[PDB]
RNA sequence: UGCUGACAUGAGUAACGAAAAAAAGGUAUAAACCUUUUCACCUAAAACAUAAGGUUUAACUAUAAAAGUACGGCCCCUAAUUAAAUUAGAAUAUAAAUAUAUUUAAGAUGGGAUAAUCUAUAUUAAUAUUUAUCUUAAAAUAUAUAAUUAUAUUAUAUAUUAUAUAUUUAUAUAAUAUAAACUAAUAAAGAUCAGGAAAAUUAAUGUAUACCGUAAUGUAGACCGACUCAGGUAUGUAAGUAGAGAAUAUGAAGGUGAAUUAGAUAAUUAAAGGGAAGGAACUCGGCAAAGAUAGCUCAUAAGUUAGUCAAUAAAGAGUAAUAAGAACAAAGUUGUACAACUGUUUACU
RNA sequence: AUAUAUUUAUUAAUAUAUUAUCUAUAUUAGUUUAUAUUUUAAUUAUUAUCAUAGUAGAU
């Protein structure tokens, strides 16, 4: 009488209405999980009313959205994976080559929407300064670099 | 063409111009005279066209009287052959045609 | 056998009224790789669609696939006649046309850009599009409500025509936009579509429950 | 000029720092023909089914 | 064909500056440009005179900038929400660093 | 191919006036349309709560701490195994998931720290590290108890 | 016809003839793995 | 510094070469951090594990 | 012609690898980067969409979004084939290693339900290679005055008008509407070279829909060739005009115009165009170059193994061409030696 | 059709200037065209590019 996409929407808005999970929870608990997920910046692409975490490569949709529920009490409505790939790199080319590690990154539909706070102005905190590490790291890359009558050439860092 | 000058083949009209009974054949499958090594034991037999075996009776263990219903061409050997059917049971089954 | 279907053809008000499958309304797709936006008569669409909507690709507006994934619905206008949705639907789809290739310089001129002057972009999606078709419905509207206008009670006061909106932050401001007498008069609303599903697998089930909310009024 | 900063030939590839090196690091999800299927141990959670689909248990 | 035998410092160095021809020729033909007393080229035009005259006709034929209204009237926050950061790569940053490849013309000094 | 001698073709058939069926639509669009600018979309529309379980993932609704706002590592110490085996379950599993949304937060702050900045302060880390073995000395606990 | 294009890339090949598994399902697969060991090499096979 | 590295645990053969440099080497890598460091960052003492 | 390392001579020489580019502005910074306009080049591609491969090279770290109905993989099933697996003390044989036969497991380049009026896979109740689409049919038209032929049609793809509804879902349908190509589903039928394997229905409950691929490159600067190498590399679409055609000419959209530029254009070298008088006098040799008087419809000999084999005969005719005025297909006879013929061969003399 | 200026207590004819000669439906599945319907969506004089300098007669 009822098609089975029409009985999935009304377990979600029967879940919602009474207050309960949206979604079907699992037998295999886990009552001390040290998974942890990272909150990440809103792209161009999405729209206020989502939001993307990078999750563990052995995390699951099912698994989000349940972690989400009971440990925020954040209903994602709808979840998406996104798994990144590794390329190649070598600290230097006398080294062996080795794949960077695979991110995994799930976008999630939200019920209310959500904007991130304002940046930081320079001077407010020490932590959000990329001067010091930019110099830095030119000041690194110009010492290693200068030969041999470049080492009196004045310096940019 | 030149290739048709001394091509000769007997016609047969009373032959079966459809395919065989399914259930009284088999894959062929090729070898290419190669045996269980790999390697050509018997040479000069290779690629050609895909047939299938069909499982022809030699023994007649049965017994009774057989209609034969149509005669046909089978690629894998040189007689043509028999389809039967028994009056009784109307079981199938091949034969060598005379 | 029967090879055609509803979403092959291009189906006027007549074939509308003959079958009544849904109710006055134009649906609004967005693609949420390229940003893009495609119209549609019925909940779904098909190859036809793209092709008769992104004629002349580049490789900014680039021609985008048929998986379902990347489709999601942007909003459904609900309008008083037949004959308005199809008015409605070939303003949206000409004005398109206008602005890919007869007036691509003015459309050009209006857009956005950044440094190297390109059309802003991150990845491959450009935002701009669907701001496009958000003015692009908006105009297309006030012509087909400008047409005709009876305000009187001929039979029946007759149903006010709305917009349901994936979220509200999609239009833009309600004052600068959105505010006109045609608007007023005809007592155009502006809804939202529920959230309390999992709106983008259970698209089809809320688009239709929304039909046939619309259909009873 | 593929880099407007380098007019003559110095040695810079089109892209990257070398073009050779080892090819026995293992494998994972993005190489492979369509066939190659490695996962990360994110689903045994149920059956798969008789024509393709999938059941969760 | 091939050498036979490596030539002597004595030969390579009188082959090459031996001749006059290959020695490069003290540039007489200077003299002082009217327009401002630097040097220049005889029966040539001075750059910086040149450019300045090209410098006042691009400030005075500059087209607009074209800054969409939309745009120009769009709040901070929404400008955030919609246009966010990105990261550039290398051959991006190496091409906006531009004063490491690219010289300005220098000036030539004043005749007296 | 077309050689000198070629005959043109004759124009394909046409049906006359009185058979050709009418289309099926009689009108089509306005031809008055004009290009308007786009309407970009406004977050003046929304009304985003102030208690929205997203700002879990901050500290004060901070976008990053500063060193002021993080605990100074003297006044911070981690948890003790005898000071753990004398809380009961309850208290262990509540202190497991503060843990964990602390150490969260901190994950988002060290990884906008060391992927956009690139800073190697490395304060967040160790702070993690503290709580980390917090929940070590939990589970081993928990297992001895039992 | 031109040649030194010998080697086409192919990793179903390359892996089912070149991997691990295709020699330490043998005999001879496998003293080939151990005596990479013993020499001590990083990358033992494909 | 664009990396994901803080996340995962690559190359651990590679990180433990580097890591447990021999000790009668240990001037080679001295050298090359005290150059490419800047006076009010640098100690004239020697670093120890 | 010792080995390694550093540095020389050739030498600031040869080269910078098929190529259309020019101004103005970004910038009194630019041949080389970006933008605009002009000009060109590829266009049955140098375009679009993909497979394989690969130092992510991409429009990038805020980064390539799937329950399925055009989503692939994963999974069920197997082909070729593989397997320290498998078989009363005893499967067989064997210097060891090991090799046979049988089972079982694995293994695509293959097969696998439903679905836009959108759909439902799970548990308990029984155990069809390959190839072709008629001389002849019926109406109305062009038809002639009995022709007979000239054709939609001698078979399908859908939308409108009318005769009806259960409070207009499925039908019985009579009319209206196609020019040339192509597609997937029928029906009938031709030769011999005779054309894969494998996993079974109703009922009652049941479905909260896992994992992985998804960027860009992909007649290539993003793969295999030591190079940003004129080489090698798998599919589908591939505007219109013209044609028998996917030939050839153009080129609407799209993409592009290149790690070399500006002058000058000696001898000489390469690729290309023209040539008075003569026409193989060159040379070992007509090597190279030149030579086409329809491409459609006619017509086409001697020999002969009877096969328009010779034959796409040669020469010739019809069709506007009469001083000529695109590209492409089409390059003459004859004797002899050898070999029946189509085919295969020394990857690179 | 836009823009500046008027013939009454948007705007008609002029001075001109700028931009365009499109789209969209039907004719049983798809592509092309052809004709109907919709729309303002045109038919004369010069010019250029490409086809070996596209081609032949001169110079
Ligand atoms: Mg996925
Ligand atoms: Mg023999
Ligand atoms: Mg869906
Ligand atoms: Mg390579
Ligand atoms: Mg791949
Ligand atoms: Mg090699
Ligand atoms: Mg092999
Ligand atoms: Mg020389
Ligand atoms: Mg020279
Ligand atoms: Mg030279
Ligand atoms: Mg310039
Ligand atoms: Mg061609
Ligand atoms: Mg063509
Ligand atoms: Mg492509
Ligand atoms: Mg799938
Ligand atoms: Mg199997
Ligand atoms: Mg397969
Ligand atoms: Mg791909
Ligand atoms: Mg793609
Ligand atoms: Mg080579
Ligand atoms: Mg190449
Ligand atoms: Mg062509
Ligand atoms: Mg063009
Ligand atoms: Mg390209
Ligand atoms: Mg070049
Ligand atoms: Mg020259
Ligand atoms: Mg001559
Ligand atoms: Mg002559
Ligand atoms: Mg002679
Ligand atoms: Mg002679
Ligand atoms: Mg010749
Ligand atoms: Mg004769
Ligand atoms: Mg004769
Ligand atoms: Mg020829
Ligand atoms: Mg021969
Ligand atoms: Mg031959
Ligand atoms: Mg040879
Ligand atoms: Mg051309
Ligand atoms: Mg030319």
């Amino acid at each position: 009488d009822i098609n089975v996409s029409e009985k999935i929407y009304k377990w979600t808005k029967a879940g919602i209405e009474q207050g309960k999970e949206h979604f079907k929870v699992g037998g295999n608990k886990v009552y001390f999980p040290k998974a942890r997920i990272i909150l990440l910046r809103p792209n161009a692409k999405h729209t206020p009313y989502q939001a993307k975490f990078i999750v563990p490569k052995s995390f699951n949709k099912l698994d989000l959205r349940d972690y989400l529920y009971h440990i925020y009490g954040l209903r994602a409505m709808n979840i998406t994976t996104q798994l990144l790939h590794g390329k190649f790199n070598r600290m230097n080319l006398q080294t062996t080559r080795f794949r960077e590690p695979q991110i995994k990154k799930m976008t999630i539909e939200m019920e209310e929407p959500f904007i991130w706070p304002e940046e930081p102005r320079p001077d407010e905190n020490s932590f959000w300064d990329s001067t010091t590490p930019d110099n830095m790291e030119k000041y690194r890359e110009e010492r290693l670099n200068c030969l041999g009558s470049d080492a009196n050439k004045p310096g940019t860092a | 063409s030149p290739g048709l000058r001394w091509y000769r083949s007997p016609i047969y009209p009373y032959l079966y111009k459809g395919r065989p009974v399914r259930a009284l054949t088999v894959v062929r499958k090729k070898h290419g005279g190669r045996n269980n090594s790999g390697k050509i034991t018997v040479r000069h037999q290779g690629g050609g066209h895909r047939n299938r075996t069909r499982l022809i009776d030699f023994n007649r263990w049965e017994g009774g009287a057989q209609t034969v219903q149509r005669i046909e061409y089978d690629p894998g050997r040189s007689s043509h052959i028999a389809l039967l059917k028994h009056n009784t049971t109307g079981e199938l089954s091949y034969i060598i045609a005379c | 056998m029967k090879v055609n279907h509803s979403i092959s053809r291009f189906r006027p008000a007549s074939w509308f009224e003959k079958t009544k499958i849904i109710p006055p309304q134009v649906y609004i797709f967005r693609n949420l790789e390229y940003g893009q936006v495609l119209y549609s008569q019925f909940p779904n669409f098909s190859q036809t669609q793209v092709d008769k909507l992104f004629v002349r690709p580049n490789w900014s507006n680039r021609k985008p696939s048929l998986r379902r994934d990347i489709w999601k619905c942007m909003c459904v206008v609900n309008l008083q006649n037949y004959k308005q949705s199809v008015h409605l639907y070939q303003n949206l789809c000409r004005l398109r046309y206008l602005r890919d290739v007869a007036q691509r310089k003015e459309s050009d001129k209006l857009r956005k850009k950044d440094s190297n002057g390109h059309v802003w972009y991150s990845g491959q999606y450009r935002p701009t599009y669907c701001q496009e078709a958000v003015a692009d419905l908006r105009e297309s509207l006030l012509k087909v409500f400008e047409n005709a206008t009876p305000a009187e009670k001929q039979t029946v006061p007759a149903k006010k025509p709305s917009i349901y909106w994936e979220d509200p932050w999609r239009m833009g401001d309600k004052d600068k936009h959105w505010n006109y007498d045609v608007f007023n008069a005809l007592g155009l609303e502006h809804k939202l579509i529920q959230r309390v599903g999992n709106i983008a697998r259970e698209e089809s089930v809320i688009l239709k429950e929304l039909a046939k909310l619309e259909s009873h009024p | 000029l593929t880099r407007p900063w380098k007019k003559y030939r110095d040695g810079e590839l089109f892209y990257g720092l070398s073009k050779v090196g080892n090819k026995r690091v293992p494998l994972t999800t993005k190489q492979g023909n369509k066939t190659m299927y490695k996962g990360t141990r994110a689903s045994g959670i149920g059956r798969h089914t008789k024509f393709g689909g999938y059941v969760i248990n | 064909a091939v050498p036979k035998k490596k030539v002597s410092h004595q030969k390579k160095r009188q082959k090459l500056y031996g001749p006059g021809k290959k020695q490069l020729k003290m540039i007489h033909h200077l003299n002082k440009c009217p327009s401002c007393g630097h040097y220049k080229r005889a029966n040539t035009l001075c750059m910086y005179c040149v450019g300045q005259i090209s410098h006042i006709w691009k400030t005075h034929t500059a087209k607009e900038e074209i800054k969409p209204r939309q745009e120009e009237e769009l709040s901070e926050l929404d400008q955030r929400v919609l246009y966010p950061g990105r990261r550039d790569t290398k051959y991006t940053k190496d091409l906006k660093d531009k004063d490491n490849y690219l010289e300005r013309r220098v000036r030539t000094l004043k005749k007296d | 191919a077309r050689t000198k001698f070629t005959k043109p073709k004759p124009k394909q058939p046409v049906l006359p006036k009185d058979k050709i069926r009418p289309p099926t639509q009689l009108t089509h669009h306005s031809n008055n349309l004009r290009i308007t600018e786009p309407i970009p979309p406004t977050t003046s529309n929304l009304r985003c709560p102030d208690d929205h379980p997203l700002w879990q993932f901050f500290s004060n609704k901070k976008f990053i701490r500063s060193a002021d706002d993080l605990p100074p590592s003297s006044h911070i110490r981690p948890w003790s195994i005898p000071e753990l085996r004398h809380k009961s379950f309850n208290d262990l599993h509540s202190l497991w998931y503060n843990c964990l949304r602390e150490q969260n937060v901190l994950a988002r702050e060290n990884h906008l720290l060391k992927n956009i900045v690139g800073s190697t302060h490395d304060e967040f880390s160790e702070l993690s590290n503290s709580i980390r073995t917090t929940m070590w000395q939990i589970r081993h606990v928990l297992n001895e108890r039992e | 016809k031109s040649r030194g294009n010998t080697y086409q890339p192919s990793t179903l090949k390359r892996k089912r003839t070149f991997g691990f598994l295709a020699r330490a399902k043998s005999k001879q697969g496998s003293k080939i793995l151990k005596r990479r060991k013993l020499k001590g090499r990083w990358f033992l096979s494909h | 510094s664009g990396s994901y590295q803080h996340l995962s645990n690559v190359g651990s053969r590679v990180m433990k070469r580097l890591g447990n440099r021999p000790k009668n080497f240990l001037p080679h890598s001295e050298k090359f951090i005290k150059k490419s460091t800047p006076e009010f960052m640098k100690s004239d003492l020697k670093e120890v594990d």
